[PDB]
């Protein structure tokens, strides 16, 4: 049979007609029981009379079964008209871009509306993996009466209560009322060093975070986390937001839009193809828009049930029972020194794989207080002293009693480079350098060595633990090192914690 | 100058008085300074047909609000929706006249729309306030699938928590579901004995035949229910004794066309002494740009308390809904309906009224009734509990010990 | 199982398998057996 | 035993970013002042907010 697709783009996009039609162009067994006639039209702007005047002829002229909408404009309000014109119409309608990719909380039921975007309990969910692959257990939660914060809360406080990381949730903050002028200030002055999750619009973040800076909640160990609907237009970067603020949104950098279009064609022609093999035939589509024609209008056999279990290109871009995407393509962005937002982080197949083993640094501003009580620690294996061991398989962190410390293992034998995994290190050292940590007051980034093996002048030239030292790559060593002549001489030791000598061991 | 507020009414006379109501307000304000010019516009049975004539008439009207309101036809199928997303579009603030749906109370999918009556989840907050009453901790919820379960279920469990309390159970069904005896069937061993319901008029129906048909209104059980269970075909099979509410001026369109009227006339009177005010957009083809002042407008709206409102203090909470209504608290008797309390904007009164509840007894009953059937569970640890496989008699053998007492089995 | 707080699979949902799944899920009311108190089983049910 | 947790002097202004991070350092119960009336009127406000 013939399935008809419309697929709708905005003028800002630089992309023709011609090569839309190309995109279900090569016929490489694309559909294999139905032959897809894609019909492709661009609007100049999307305003609603126009919009709905489209949808209905090309619904009329073109018999659609089905419609791909790409927006470019960042306009939330074009979403719940999408929606209300597939509950009109029962044409299934995706969302690609701009607008029409803002995800809705609640839809209709009789509409088969779906969108390409991440929900508010994704993005929860990923800040939650953030924090949990950072350490960052404890933390704060500040929101506003923007819509939807409730949801958020509750989502949160949901997956706090039903997680073994054990979070620290310290406090909920609600900023109802005006901000620099009511009791709020007194709310916002009873966080302490923690991550603060942070929900609400562009416009009042801007002032939220003014005032914590106004209130020094912005410095070196204050790290804000905000969903996508904050972090917006990318090219509008308010000069309130400090360095370092981490958000995680949908990627427009590598998620193109000509790949929006080919995957959005794939699913639908995929539901298809299986409504095909389980039901009888493709149905028509509705007459036309007006006419106020007497029938209960529901079709007997729709797309919704066709739509759950999608595969495509390998890709599973299946969808809930709502319409949020079962594997969203969600990426985690950061605010670095020049102000421009930089990709750290991906998430894909419920799995999260950040750039950064270890998060750096971030000078929140020009006037922030210099980073001192942060230590770079190098450190080796030693069988009594440092015991190296992998993740905990039912937590997904370091057990207690141990502390994170990133191992550079190489790739292969083959290439030179290499990942940074974070295992977990014990042990009599590291139970020293705890007790250290808990009394002189300072934070460390402990890593083991890959250079050498406990520091050996080669060419007069010091790797290991001493190598790093000698060279500034890390503050202090607190593995198994052995004082002697030419290390005291290099670097400075400090007091002897314990005597190793050199002695002969034989069997009995 | 002139300011234009658009309507968009059931009945050609309910045009007429609003246009009216409109005069009385400039009247009152007076026109010297703004002239408030009212434009209106009937219902279509079709949705797609509002989408256009709030276009071509209201939105190209260069109006300020927009008020809707229900249909003649007694369908209530989300009428209001269409225009509550156009006007949506610019941020044109919405007042809805009689829509006590809650999916609209979201304002992330409406981005605009007030309202002067309460949603039906608030009807939640006045349950809460019978627990204070007659004592009531222990209740079964019946909520639906739909999104007028999940948001009763959500208020009323916020409720709750400041009592740090929770609901026994939360049963949850499909709407339109002709067999609902199974969570009948397991609310029944549940001790609690107060049982909550919120659905649609048909699932109400089906739920109260279930419950008839499983002796599930006998005495020692109290039926809190919404305005839809006690209108239409629900009433037909209520059991006697239920309890429901009735908002006072819920079906009424004269005083809520007045009060909506003069509450966004002040709020205009108010937000023309500002600076800087944008007009609305005029056409809505060709103008995508959102209301300037739209926000600012929607905020001037919740913020402000109309003085002498004829259904009685109109005043918005922070989701644009109306606060602090009437709600008269209806009992079922004899198959007729009669007034036994009315409910203030916080508290509950009674009238001399002897409330009649279910299975006829006058006296108020328990909350929850005790269960003498405790249902242990045990493992099988030999120093502890012997486990011994029965014979074909039902019973196995008795022994005795070194004393020779018997040891007792069960 | 006597009952100890396991992460399901799918999900990640703490759940309680044993007699404390069963009298957590209402399946029971009273656990008279040989069931050692603690932290863990005493944050959720309460113990004589 | 005497806990001298810290000894905080707040040089700058008593309501900017800086003396607000200093001020929650102090995990103490008990806390010497000294300064004039009116700058403790001040002190004493912000640690009461």
């Amino acid at each position: 049979p013939a399935l008809n697709i419309a697929v709708l783009l905005g003028h800002s996009h630089d992309v023709t007609e011609r090569e839309l039609r190309n995109l279900w162009g090569p016929e490489q067994a694309t559909g294999l029981p139905l032959d897809v006639n894609v019909v492709a039209l661009l609007m100049n702007r999307t305003d609603p009379k126009s919009l709905i005047t489209h949808v209905c002829d090309l619904m009329s002229g073109a018999r659609i079964h089905g419609l791909v909408f790409g927006d470019d404009t960042d306009q939330e309000a074009v979403a719940q008209m999408l929606d209300f014109i597939s509950s009109q119409t029962f044409i299934p309608i995706l969302g690609i871009h701009g607008g029409a990719s803002m995800i809705m909380a609640d839809k209709d039921p009789t509409s088969t509306f779906f969108q390409f975007g991440a929900s508010i309990q994704q993005q929860a969910t990923v800040m939650l993996k953030i924090m949990q692959d950072y350490d960052w257990h404890v933390f704060s939660l500040v929101t506003t009466i923007f819509p939807g914060y409730r949801d958020f809360i509750s989502f949160i406080k949901t997956t706090v209560d039903n997680s073994f990381v054990g979070w620290d949730m310290q406090n909920v903050i609600t900023l109802d009322t005006s901000f620099e002028d009511a009791k709020t200030q007194v709310q916002l002055k009873k966080i302490h060093s923690s991550v603060i999750l942070l929900y609400c619009s562009k416009d009042e973040a801007v002032l939220i975070l003014s005032e914590a800076r106004s209130l020094g909640l912005t410095g070196y160990d204050f790290f804000w986390i905000v969903p996508s609907l904050v972090s917006g237009n990318t090219e509008l970067i308010p000069k309130e937001f400090p360095s370092g603020l981490i958000s995680v949104s949908y990627d427009d950098w590598d998620y193109s839009l000509e790949a929006r279009v080919r995957d959005g064609l794939g699913i639908l022609t995929t539901a298809a193809s299986s409504m095909l093999e389980k039901f009888s035939y493709i149905p028509e589509a509705k007459a036309s828009c007006y006419g106020q024609a007497e029938k209960p209008e529901t079709p007997l056999h729709t797309l919704h049930q066709f739509m759950v279990n999608v595969t495509w290109d390998g890709k599973d871009l299946s969808f809930t029972e709502e319409g949020y995407q079962v594997h969203p393509r969600l990426v985690v962005i950061v605010l670095n020194k020049d102000r421009e937002w930089e990709k750290v982080g991906k998430w894909e197949n419920q799995t999260l794989s950040l750039r950064h083993a270890v998060w750096p640094r971030y000078k929140s501003f020009s006037d922030c207080e210099p980073d001192d009580n942060h230590l770079s620690i190098v450190t080796l294996e030693e069988a009594p002293f440092v015991i190296v061991e992998d993740i905990d398989p039912l937590t997904e962190t370091c057990v207690r009693n141990t502390v994170p410390c990133r191992k550079f293992v190489k790739i292969n034998n083959s290439t030179n480079e290499g990942m940074n995994v974070k295992k977990c290190c014990k042990g009599f050292c590291i139970d020293i350098l705890k007790k250290l940590s808990r009394t002189v007051k300072f934070t460390y980034d402990l890593y083991l060595v890959t250079n050498g093996k406990h520091g050996k002048k080669v060419n007069n030239v010091w790797n290991g633990m001493i190598g790093e030292v000698v060279y500034q790559r890390a503050v202090m060593a607190v593995g198994s090192l052995t004082i002697n002549e030419e290390r005291s001489e290099v670097v400075d030791f400090s007091v002897p914690f314990v005597e190793t000598g050199i002695s002969v061991m034989v069997s009995r | 100058k002139i300011v234009n507020i658009g309507a968009v009414l059931s009945t050609r006379k309910h045009e007429q008085m609003f246009r009216e109501a409109v005069n009385q307000a400039n009247k009152r304000h007076g026109s010297w300074k703004i002239q408030l010019n009212a434009t209106s516009v009937t219902h279509k049975p079709n949705a797609i047909q509002m989408a256009l004539s709030v276009c071509e008439d209201l939105i190209s009207s260069q109006v300020y609000a927009i008020l809707v309101s229900h249909p003649p036809t007694p369908n209530d199928h989300f009428t209001p929706t269409p225009v509550s997303y156009t006007a949506g579009f610019y941020r044109i603030p919405v007042l809805g006249l009689t829509t006590r749906m809650s999916i609209y109370s979201d304002k992330s999918i409406h981005l605009s729309f007030l309202r002067t009556v309460p949603p039906y989840s608030h009807q939640s907050s006045v349950w809460f306030e019978m627990m204070r009453v007659y004592n009531w901790n222990h209740i079964i919820l019946l909520v639906s699938d739909d999104h007028e379960g999940r948001a009763a279920q959500k208020r009323l469990e916020t409720l709750l928590e400041e009592r740090e309390s929770k609901a026994e159970k939360v049963l949850q069904f499909d709407p339109g579901t002709k067999n609902v005896t199974a969570l009948l069937m397991e609310a029944r061993e549940l001790e609690a004995r107060v049982i909550i319901l919120s659905a649609s008029e048909d699932d109400a129906a089906t739920v109260y035949r279930a419950a008839a048909m499983l002796n599930m209104t006998g005495s020692g059980y109290v039926w809190l229910v919404g305005e839809r269970e006690i209108s239409g075909n629900a009433l037909r099979y209520a059991p006697d004794g239920i309890i429901g509410l009735q908002l006072i001026n819920g079906k009424n369109e004269s005083a809520h066309i007045s009060d909506a009227v003069g509450v966004v006339a002040q709020a205009v009177h108010e937000l023309l002494e500002k600076e800087n005010i944008t007009d609305p957009p005029r056409g809505c083809v060709g103008n995508t740009n959102i209301w300037k002042t739209g926000p600012l407008f929607k905020r001037v709206l919740m913020s402000s308390k109309y003085a002498d409102g004829v259904t009685g203090r109109v005043e918005f909470n922070e989701d644009g809904d109306r606060k602090f209504a009437n709600y008269s608290i209806m009992n079922l008797q004899n198959r007729k309906l009669v007034q036994v309390g009315i409910y203030n904007g916080t508290h509950v009164i009674p009238n001399d009224r002897k409330i009649i509840w279910p299975g006829g007894e006058t006296e108020k009953p328990r909350g929850y009734q005790m269960s003498t059937r405790l249902k242990i569970v045990t493992i099988h640890q030999e120093p502890f509990v012997y486990v011994k496989p029965t014979m074909s008699d039902g019973t196995c053998k008795e022994e005795f010990t070194v004393n020779g007492d018997p040891v007792k089995k069960v | 199982k006597f009952g100890t707080q396991e992460r399901v699979n799918n999900s990640n949902k703490k759940e309680w398998n044993g007699m404390m799944g069963e009298l957590l899920s209402g399946q029971a009311d009273m656990i008279v057996a040989p069931l050692t108190i603690n932290n863990e089983r005493a944050q959720y049910i309460e113990f004589s």
